[PDB]
């Protein structure tokens, strides 16, 4: 049972890694691109303003 | 992948740095640290009543 | 066992390390856009009132 | 693991800081300017019942 959960937390560090690498993509690509879109909705909120 | 481990050294190295923590380096499989008197030894000897 | 969840708590620092600059990232660019858009939207009640 | 786990203590002092800075934001900024948006949509209740 010991050597059996061993192996289960050694296979885990995979799931942590690729976590890792997930939210890494997400502040360099997802979060850049969601302020872009946020801009162009408050410039259109003046625009149906006016 | 993506360098995940790269990152954890260089933080664990950064955050502890300052103190040492050098392990004691001792070596079990010698025979200071083993029973002398092998099979051979009266302890292994039959007792007799 | 010990040796296999070390590695585990070691690796965990790159999530805190990257969770860090995702929630600096938020706080530097997300909210301050975000207070913009609100802004224009309370415009937009007044007028649709007058 | 010791050595390990005060590490992880140690970084999380970033993620503790970064959130009061957040918090203190919120507080200072959003919940004022959100208090304004709610004045505005009340006093288009009273027009829509006129």
């Amino acid at each position: 049972a010991t050597k059996a959960e061993y192996a289960l937390t050694k296979l885990k560090l995979s799931n942590e890694s690729v976590t890792y690498c997930t939210a890494q993509y997400n502040l360099s690509s997802m979060l850049p691109q969601q302020l872009l879109m946020l801009k162009n909705q408050t410039t259109q909120v003046a625009e149906q303003t006016k | 992948s993506c360098g995940a481990e790269l990152e954890a050294n260089a933080l664990l190295t950064a955050l502890v740095a300052g103190e040492d923590f050098t392990l004691p380096d001792i070596d079990m499989s010698g025979s200071e640290y083993d029973i002398p008197g092998g099979i051979n030894s009266p302890i292994y000897a039959e007792i007799e009543k």
